[PDB]
């Protein structure tokens, strides 16, 4: 199949900014590139057909260009209703295929995370498992390094991160990192530490606790 | 106004079968090429199957990944297109859109999507554990909502009275095949001795409703 490479995966736009993003076909597709917008919880919506032809009812700030393999969608002054995912699609030959998408997010000033660590509850321990939660609250940009250290051993493969959608009021993200261990593994160790590196922190932040203390 | 309206999604085990349906209005249905396109976080948007107009023998086409397992059909008298799925795989999980393709070009109208979940996990209500405010300005507390299936749960705080500062994280699928998430909220430290904090967890598929008081340990 023809592969469409969309770049970047994430593009940060300040309102009133002229932005563009890219769609590259793995082989010649002439002008048969079409662009879609998908708002959160919505369906794809066709915006541009055949690389440059704008659909009716589609705002004029949207414009597309390109031919051959490299295509561009431009928004000349982004509005807050344009915050969405954007997909390209080729119809040059069968089967028809889509790019992986470019997500447009709201650019704002850097904001450091507030970090919190939660030991497993006694309830859960009684059930035989231990979850340790490290919370990064209201930060920007989205990129953050969270490392678990248990009695000074860096943890790998036993934690999962989850990240909220961008907040509608302050444009920040929040992130949870959950370390999951068996009750027996949890009780082999004393010091549980979450270390957070983020652009907004002058030095990385560690929150920690001694198992079974307070 | 063109409308497309899918139905028939749901939960099914691997090896199972399910039929999706879509009803169209606002264009001459029998003239047009109807498609199913699916969307997942891992594979993005994937064209699945197409059935063209009877005027061209209503020919069917399938993506390689579903050929032999899925069957697309149409009933012009009902303005309906269908997707019959068999031998379902976990990676067939996704949101399935009914869509019109305009004669081999754009997907110019799309439905609202219907959700397919292929999983052998059994339906199960969550356990709810406190995330107790740390004994050491602003305090964070919350609820851990663990080991439920399927999506979704809903979490409110103090019956909906408490909304600002709530972050309910997207659920994450664990290797057990069960979901887990946390709901947290930041509140003034001074309000810890004046205000009770209760998370209300509702899991409709298991008729589970849990209220968990969160307090300093």
């Amino acid at each position: 199949d023809i592969l469409l490479t969309q770049s970047p995966a994430i593009l940060s736009v300040s309102p009133g900014e002229r932005v563009s993003f890219s769609c590259r076909a793995s082989q010649f597709v002439g002008s048969s590139i079409h662009w879609y917008q998908q708002r959160t919880n919505g369906s794809p919506r066709l915006l541009i057909k055949y690389a440059s032809e704008s659909m009716s009812g589609i705002p004029s700030r949207f414009s597309g260009s390109g031919s051959g393999t490299d295509f561009t969608l431009s928004i000349n002054t982004v509005e807050s209703e344009d915050i969405a995912d954007y997909y390209c699609q080729q119809s040059h030959s069968w089967p028809f295929t889509f790019g992986s998408g470019t997500n447009l997010e709201v650019k704002r000033t850097v904001a450091a995370p507030s970090v919190f660590i939660f030991p497993p509850s006694d309830e859960q321990l009684k059930s035989g498992t231990a979850s340790v939660v490290c919370l990064l609250n209201n930060f920007y940009p989205r990129e953050a390094k969270v490392q678990w250290k248990v009695d000074n051993a860096l943890q790998s493969g036993n934690s999962q991160e989850s990240v909220t959608e961008q907040d509608s009021k302050d444009s920040t993200y929040s992130l949870s990192s959950t370390l999951t261990l068996s009750k027996a593994d949890y009780e082999k160790h004393k010091v549980y530490a979450c270390e957070v590196t983020h652009q907004g922190l002058s030095s990385p932040v560690t929150k920690s606790f001694n198992r079974g203390e307070c | 106004e063109v409308k497309l309206e899918e139905s028939g999604g749901g939960l099914v085990q691997p090896g199972g079968s399910m039929k999706l349906s879509c009803v169209a209005s606002g264009f001459i249905f029998s003239n047009h090429w109807m498609n199913w396109v699916r969307q997942s976080p891992e594979k993005g948007l994937e064209w699945v199957a197409e059935i063209r107009s009877k005027s061209i023998n209503s020919a069917t086409h399938y993506a390689e990944s579903v050929k032999g397992r899925f069957t697309i059909s149409r009933d012009d008298s009902k303005s309906a297109v269908y997707l019959q799925m068999t031998d379902l795989r976990t990676e067939d999980t996704g949101v399935y859109y009914c869509s019109r393709n305009y004669y081999g070009s754009t997907y110019d109208y799309w439905g609202q999507g219907t959700t397919l979940t292929v999983s052998s996990a059994s339906t199960k209500g969550p356990s709810v554990f406190p995330l107790a405010p740390s004994s050491k300005g602003t305090a964070a507390l919350g609820c851990l909502v663990k080991d439920y299936f399927p999506e979704p749960v809903t979490v409110s705080w103090n019956s909906g009275a408490l909304t600002s500062g709530v972050h309910t994280f997207p659920a994450v699928l664990q290797s057990s095949g069960l979901y887990s998430l946390s709901s947290v909220v930041t509140v003034p430290s001074s309000s810890l001795g004046t205000q009770t904090y209760i998370c209300n967890v509702n899991h409709k598929p298991s008729n589970t409703k849990v209220d968990k008081k969160v307090e300093p340990k």
